């Protein structure tokens, strides 16, 4: 339980270390790229 | 009755610990892969 | 030379802003850990409530009241961790 | 009854102190970050 | 594009959109090489 | 500005305003470089 709790504390510390920084604007640009890919699939369906 | 309870407790405790250790190691490996995918190539890109 | 002094001041500010990123990362870990604590305390509170439902199904109101006293302790401890979490949320936003 | 009360008192006191110490340390760290964000770069700016 | 026409003939709009994403990458890369070519054309005439 | 047009097409006015704040910073920086350029143009003609 002590070794497992030390790993749980490492996973919580790792989750904060990502979460307090990694909210980058580029992820919204990737969502816009996926929307543009969806427009290409809709243009292919329209052509078909 | 003491032996039956003792063997049940040991069997459940060992198998629960083993699967928790395996899933904890897999979870931190997935998190470490997000950190390397976020950080890699950055110093080479700045040097270029 | 003022150009060399202001360049060195901006270099020192890179070290200070890296310390502020470490303080953000620490604060982020404290909010995540106090969330994790109150989340598991409330799951244990459900286990003690289900132990009370089993005790009431057997007619043992004494054991049901004892199990509900564990539920009370855990939910009050989770409310203390939510109060701590509110301090970590505001501090996390202040450093951000 | 004395032992039951003693263990309850110790358990509650230790956990309340520990979480108060953690939240007090986090609170002063957040305040110290406001003081450094207010004070930093000032002597370099005046020298420029 | 012909791989996308085959995918649309089979009704696989997912594969058609993926193939059109290769088409987009290649035509944008060809436009980058046309932009590079414009620099080489003017440089070639300058040295001539 | 095109990132703002993509954000508005997705309905994300928050991301559109953030992208327009980058546009404002860049166009104001370009106006500072045009002001610097005016000093370099007159100095260049003076030395000529």
């Amino acid at each position: 339980f002590e070794r497992m709790e030390n790993k749980v504390l490492d996973m919580e510390a790792t989750s904060q270390a990502a979460g307090e920084l990694a909210g980058f604007g580029i992820e919204n640009q990737f969502a816009q790229l996926e929307a543009s890919s969806g427009v290409e699939d809709e243009l292919a369906a329209l052509k078909a | 009755r003491n032996l039956a309870a003792l063997e049940a407790k040991i069997s459940e405790a060992k198998t629960k610990k083993n699967m928790l250790q395996a899933r904890a190691k897999a979870a931190k490996a997935n998190a470490e892969l997000q950190q390397t995918l976020g950080g890699l190539g950055t110093s080479s890109a700045t040097s270029a | 030379d003022p150009e060399k002094v202001l360049e060195q001041a901006v270099i020192d500010m890179q070290e200070d802003l890296v310390q502020l990123r470490q303080a953000v990362a620490r604060t982020i870990a404290e909010e995540k850990r106090t969330e994790q604590r109150l989340n598991q305390d409330t799951q244990e509170a459900k286990k003690w409530e289900d132990r009370a439902k089993l005790a009431l199904t057997n007619g043992e109101e004494n054991l049901a009241r004892e199990a509900l006293a564990r539920k009370k302790s855990l939910t009050d401890t989770a409310a203390a961790y939510q109060t701590q979490l509110a301090q970590q949320r505001t501090m996390s936003e202040n450093l951000r």
